[PDB]
């Protein structure tokens, strides 16, 4: 009778590339759902949603991680380290390959990275590599798409498969409050959500996947048995 | 370590008699493991044949009925390797091989391996 439930985004700020802030906001909410609903949404948005990342790297000419390369500033392990902020997007579950050659002295971004046809980078300037020398320098990589941290085997060696244990944390952070609407006698609320992605996803795709993730999870209450 | 025994300066050699060929996998043809090997607990780093003494009267009753009902052959060479410790797993980053060099002309030869492991922080750290 008195009023309807409305929600809408109050501020989206790009801070950078692989960064965005979305700012939400709930309207006359009765007392004890604002709270349920900003909990469960926090630890689904922290804990549902999937991200795709790089899971295994390969080198050519390398005999572990901890080695050098004549013409490349950069260690072995340190290009791992590297490679792992790489972010990247798709939505079909499914392991899938990748490849770096490049040649020598250059400079070596996210950008020279080649990628499977449903599989794009977001940020386009991730340093990556350096390189001083004319060398030739060729790196496959795996991708693969998971929930929450995973972490594997060292198994695979080949000349060298070096598995990056990848978190898959495409929200990088969540905030809610629950204020207070003065409506009389009757008691509603206002309900804030605050969520900070890497660039992987974007607020109100986020929310709209972690919501969905929820009510799958909800679910199997409802059939009989 | 290798030293100068009665028999022989405990030959080194990348093949053991009767040992499982899946612990000798990672062995180099030399006899030293090379770099980039992901050694586990119980791999032989560096595996020495040590002359063992042509002893068949000193052995068990109980070696020699296995030897014999399995047909399991009869050697001279003691097992005699750098088997990797409980823990201690990880990545061959380094191998050394030297021997001696001074009045003796016998030359012991002394092997070092540097296994690295990349230890994050679990229960029980301090």
């Amino acid at each position: 009778s008195t009023q309807t439930l409305q929600w809408k985004c109050v501020e989206s700020r790009t801070d950078s590339k692989c960064l965005h802030y979305g700012r939400f906001i709930l309207s006359p909410l009765m007392k004890g759902q604002a709270d349920t609903i900003g909990i469960a949404m926090r630890r689904a948005l922290l804990g549902e949603i999937e991200g795709t990342c790089i899971t295994r790297a390969k080198s050519e000419k390398i005999p572990h991680e901890y080695s050098t390369i004549l013409g490349i500033q950069e260690s072995v392990h340190e290009i791992l380290m590297n490679l792992k902020e790489i972010v990247l997007r798709s939505n079909l579950y499914g392991t899938c390959e990748a490849s770096i050659c490049v040649r020598g002295p250059r400079g070596v971004t996210a950008q020279d990275i080649i990628l499977p046809p449903y599989v794009e980078i977001v940020d386009n300037t991730q340093h990556i590599a350096s390189l001083t020398e004319p060398i030739d320098l060729c790196i496959g990589l795996q991708l693969e798409r998971n929930r929450g941290y995973h972490i594997k085997a060292p198994n695979n060696f080949q000349d060298g498969s070096f598995p990056i244990d990848a978190l898959f944390m495409p929200v990088r952070n969540v905030n809610h409050s629950i204020h207070s609407y003065g409506n009389g006698n009757e008691k509603q609320e206002i309900l804030f959500l605050e969520i900070w992605t890497n660039g992987s996803l974007t607020p109100k795709e986020a929310l709209y996947e972690a919501s969905r993730n929820l009510i799958d999870l909800l679910i199997p209450f409802l059939h009989a048995e | 370590q290798t030293y100068v025994t009665s028999q022989g300066p405990e030959k080194v050699t990348s093949e053991i008699p009767h040992l499982e060929a899946h612990l000798l996998r990672n062995l180099d043809k030399n006899g030293i493991v090379r770099l980039g090997s992901w050694v586990e607990t119980g791999d032989i780093l560096v595996g020495k044949l040590t002359p063992q003494m042509a002893k068949e009267s000193s052995y068990a009753p109980e070696d020699r009925l296995l030897r014999a009902i399995l047909g399991i052959q009869v050697s001279t060479s003691k097992e005699t390797c750098l088997k990797l410790p409980i823990g201690g797993r990880g990545r061959v980053i380094d191998v050394r091989w030297i021997q001696k060099k001074g009045g003796s002309s016998y030359n012991p030869e002394t092997i070092h391996v540097y296994i690295s492991q990349k230890r994050e922080i679990k229960v029980g750290d301090k």
